[PDB]
């Protein structure tokens, strides 16, 4: 079991992600690096249940060793080189490819596959939607007073007060999910609504939908 | 698009030693002031008025940093190219509308930073590989313009 | 059109390269031959393998001229039009093949002198070499 | 350099083509937006689809300069002054568009004018539309 | 390199039609007047003084009708090009020595030519689809210079 | 068992094949084109041997409608709708593709792998190959009197004289199946030599490798 830890964050439940192996510090590359790796990191620092899993050094570029990349965890392993991923030192990354973490510590917001970020309170910010182990904005084409009322009423926010767009509470750091979101309305989730194919879209982070509920 | 082992291994080890951060936001400043017809994308960066204005700009230097970065997409599957690209393609093209023809001129500019940066590391073998690496990243972005 | 600054950033480069005429010609070519093998065409009857006396022959011969053309930039088409007939009116250099040579000569000079090679001397020599390759080229159409 | 030769082909194939201002450039348009897709970068404000009174309004203009550089053939930089600027230095249209408009332009005219596109023409408004082309990039290369 | 359901019937459609003769010869002829630089890879073909003279050729008539009529073995097969002009792409690296740049311009002459003789069945889907056929072989040609 | 007629040829014997059906004569596009149906035209003609099959309008391009494309006969069919082909009529050639034959006259044994053509006589002329059914010339690169001998040993024509290059008998017209050919002499046929795979090759018919022996 290699040892992990938090480097460079606020605290010491988010930082970008270091394991320790042959007595040399080193970091983990992003590829394939999604919430799975990131529940089995949170757990070993006893920090909780994995808010969040950005990629690219958020949190900064570490120097030195790339231990592990292309990282395959199923979720539950006990530490983080009890998944599967290419040997260790094996690597083509950079460091720009940095993976980091985000830890709840005691708090515990997950519920449940949509979460509204950057705004005063819960029920303000861009949207964002979890797929495949991984948190992604959406598209503000198509994205009106119908499409925030899906994501209103989802999250017991009450009824849609507005749908803004060019990421008016601030732009989006990785994946964009969902494109040309085409809701009647009375959805009962975002992915029951008609849109384009999970992943597809023609957008950058500059245009992610927000949604504004009462409040 | 075929690639070579001695070819998949001058990317690799290249791209293992670029400091991203630095080579990305020296190109794209390189782009604004080489070509400086490219600065009416860029009206949202604000000071783009000199030279060293536009090196200093912290959006050029924030943006540069995410297009060499979106190469390392590139360069960690080489053999597949133009489905990582597919997404930027259509931005581009019906969200952004520049001219396929501009590619060239970044990614050539790119060769230039990379070449200042690594000396002589960067062989004509090595200029060769990443010469083909940027001229089909370039090809992979307008493979769906309309 | 060769603003005032643009004359003395290209000069003030040159004045690094000036020494170096054979060695810097001979690694562009190599280098274009590498990146771009389509530009060994105009060359069948040469060697180009790495380091031939051609090679390094050939290509003293070029950064000459362009040293020839960076003293008189006044008038570039008036010192380089001895090459002008021998590249468009006997040769036939297709003109995207400049674009290719002023893009490894860029690589050189940024291999060599990258403190140099600062982002304002680079659009000056962007805007010499493709002055060079329309004197080389203009004579058509 | 269009001898007198190749002006008076030109000033010919333009008899041809002189009352067809609006058929021929609204084609010559729609021509390059589908077969060049990236041309409609330039457009992205216009209506494209098919026979738009866009596209034939700003056809009838593109060849309408045409055949006003046509008549002023010695003086073709003087006479097309005003859209140089509008192309070279306020939009900056990628000069390898122009060679792509000229394309779709002969493609127009070889299609309604077949038997007057001797080989001898086509040389002298691909020199001619080459010469449109320069003009139109001036305040560059 | 995807072909369409609309695209090879254009291009099949066009091909059972063209007088492969008189349209070759008339493609390689114009190569050679509006681009007459090129008359020294012919050299050997014998009166190329005026465009009359390239006309009537009978070398230029008889080479200009195999070439369009290698487009043929594009034609009838089309998933295939790159290994239909293989060979091809050899002989003209290292025995003719013919910039790749100018398969272009030969492939630019043959949609002019085409275009003149088919009249109002060159639709511009179709000389979309016949200028895209032409790109494709003229990629092919190049594919195998060392 | 339609008719065929040979057309625009030396005799009755040689031409563009052209078959009824519908009573429609047509051409036979010549894809696939090879000598497997030659003999098949030269059997039903009483016509012997099937010395060559010329694709590409050696006899000129026919009218009006192409019948048959990509033959596949096995060579021992009575006529030549026995053959596997695609339907009638249902094709995507043009008559500069019309298919030829030319015939002997009378029964002689198969001409043998090996052939010069285009000179005075048997033993000296241009060097053509039989393989894959397809007669095809070789290309003059290393071509040297050791290849010229093992064409002429095996041809009974005595020594090797001469092995000109640069097609001294006239080029070539279909497929070169030989490219670099380097025997040591002393070989029994020439695909006994050192060679190029076959149909490889950087070279065309202008470039077309002959031989001359005693003659
Ligand atoms: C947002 O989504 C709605 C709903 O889409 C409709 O319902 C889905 C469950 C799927 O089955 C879809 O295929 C289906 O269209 C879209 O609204 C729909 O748009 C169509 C086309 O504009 C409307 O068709 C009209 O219908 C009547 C006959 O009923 C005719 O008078 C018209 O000629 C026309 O065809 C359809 O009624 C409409 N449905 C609703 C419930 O509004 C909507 O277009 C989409 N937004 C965008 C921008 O695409
Ligand atoms: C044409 O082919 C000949 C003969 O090639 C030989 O025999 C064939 C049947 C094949 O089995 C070939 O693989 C085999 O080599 C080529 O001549 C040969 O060239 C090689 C390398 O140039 C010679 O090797 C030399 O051998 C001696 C030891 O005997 C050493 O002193 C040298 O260092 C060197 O390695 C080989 O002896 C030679 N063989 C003969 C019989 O001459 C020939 O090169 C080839 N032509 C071309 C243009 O490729
Ligand atoms: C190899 C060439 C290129 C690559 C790989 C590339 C890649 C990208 C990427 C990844 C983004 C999204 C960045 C983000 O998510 O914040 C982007 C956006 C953008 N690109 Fe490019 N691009 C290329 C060429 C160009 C060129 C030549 C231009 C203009 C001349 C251009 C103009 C823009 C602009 C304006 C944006 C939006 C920036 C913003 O508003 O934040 N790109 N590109
Ligand atoms: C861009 C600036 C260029 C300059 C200043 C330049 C200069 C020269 C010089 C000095 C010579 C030799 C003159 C002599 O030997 O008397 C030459 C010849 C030649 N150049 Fe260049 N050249 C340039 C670009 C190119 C390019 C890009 C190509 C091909 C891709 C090219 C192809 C040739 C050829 C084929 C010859 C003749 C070779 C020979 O003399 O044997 N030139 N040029
Ligand atoms: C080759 C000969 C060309 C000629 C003679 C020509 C002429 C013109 C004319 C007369 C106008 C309208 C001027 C005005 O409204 O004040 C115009 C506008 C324009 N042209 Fe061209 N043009 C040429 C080539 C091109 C090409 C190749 C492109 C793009 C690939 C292009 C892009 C544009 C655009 C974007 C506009 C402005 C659109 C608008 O006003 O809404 N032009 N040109
Ligand atoms: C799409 C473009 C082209 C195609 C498909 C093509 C195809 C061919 C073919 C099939 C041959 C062999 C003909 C034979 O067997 O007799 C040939 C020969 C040749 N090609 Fe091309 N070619 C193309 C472009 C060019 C260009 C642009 C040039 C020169 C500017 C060129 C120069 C030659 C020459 C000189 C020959 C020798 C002809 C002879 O000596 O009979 N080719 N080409
Ligand atoms: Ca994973
Ligand atoms: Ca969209
Ligand atoms: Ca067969
Ligand atoms: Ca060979």
């Amino acid at each position: 079991t290699a040892e992990v830890r938090l480097v460079d964050g606020p605290n010491r439940c988010s930082g970008r992600v270091e394991v320790l192996h042959n007595d040399v510090w080193g970091t983990v590359c992003d590829e394939g690096w999604d919430l799975r790796e990131a529940r089995v990191v949170c757990r070993q620092l006893g920090c909780g249940t994995a808010l969040s899993s950005p990629k690219k050094s958020k949190y900064g570029e570490g120097k030195g060793q790339i231990w592990l990349s292309d990282l395959d965890c199923k979720g539950t392993e006990g530490s983080l080189s009890n998944c599967k991923s290419k040997p260790w030192g094996e690597n083509i990354c950079n460091h720009v490819e940095d993976a980091s973490v985000e830890c709840s510590g005691t708090e515990i917001p997950e519920p449940g596959p949509l979460r509204l970020v950057g705004g005063p309170n819960r029920c303000a910010g861009r949207v964002e939607v979890l797929h495949e182990e991984q948190w992604g904005s959406v598209c503000h084409d198509e994205w009106d007073i119908n499409d925030a009322q899906v994501v209103c009423k989802q999250l017991g926010c009450g009824d849609a007060v507005l749908a803004p767009i060019a990421a008016k509470f601030g732009r989006g750091t990785d994946t964009i999910w969902l494109d040309d979101v085409n809701c009647t309305g009375s959805e009962a989730s975002l992915s029951e609504c008609q849109a384009r194919p999970w992943g597809d879209h023609n957008c950058y982070h500059g245009e992610d939908a927000s949604a504004i509920c009462s409040d | 698009v075929h690639w070579t082992a001695e070819e998949k291994q001058l990317i690799t080890g290249l791209w293992g030693k670029v400091n991203v951060a630095e080579c990305g936001a020296e190109a794209l400043a390189r782009l604004l002031i080489v070509y400086p017809w490219t600065q009416r994308f860029f009206a949202s960066f604000g000071n783009l008025s000199s030279p060293t204005a536009i090196l200093g700009n912290p959006m050029v230097r924030a943006h540069g940093k995410k297009v060499l970065t979106s190469f390392g997409d590139a360069v960690k599957n080489l053999d597949n190219i133009k489905n990582t690209f597919s997404q930027l393609s259509e931005l581009h093209c019906d969200k952004l509308h520049v001219d396929p023809e501009n590619f060239r001129l970044l990614g050539d500019i790119l060769i230039i930073v990379l070449a200042a940066h690594f000396s002589k590391d960067f062989t004509p073998e090595c200029q060769a590989a990443w010469q083909k690496l940027v001229r089909v990243v370039a090809h992979a972005l307008a493979r769906k313009y309309h | 059109v060769l603003s005032a600054a643009d004359k003395n950033n290209v000069k003030g480069i040159f004045t690094k390269i000036a020494g170096h005429a054979e060695e810097y010609g001979a690694e562009t070519l190599e280098r274009m031959f590498t990146t771009y093998p389509p530009t060994k065409t105009y060359f069948p009857h040469f060697d180009l393998s790495h380091g031939s006396a051609q090679i390094k022959g050939h290509g003293k011969k070029v950064v000459a001229a362009l040293i020839e053309a960076a003293n008189h930039i006044d008038d570039i088409a008036g010192t380089l039009s001895k090459l002008s007939d021998l590249h468009a009116h006997k040769l036939r250099v297709d003109p995207v093949n400049f674009k290719l040579l002023g893009q490894c000569f860029l690589v050189v000079v940024a291999i060599h002198h990258p403190a140099a090679l600062t982002p304002e001397v680079h659009a000056s020599l962007d805007k010499f070499l493709c002055a060079v390759g329309t004197v080389l080229t203009a004579k058509y159409r």
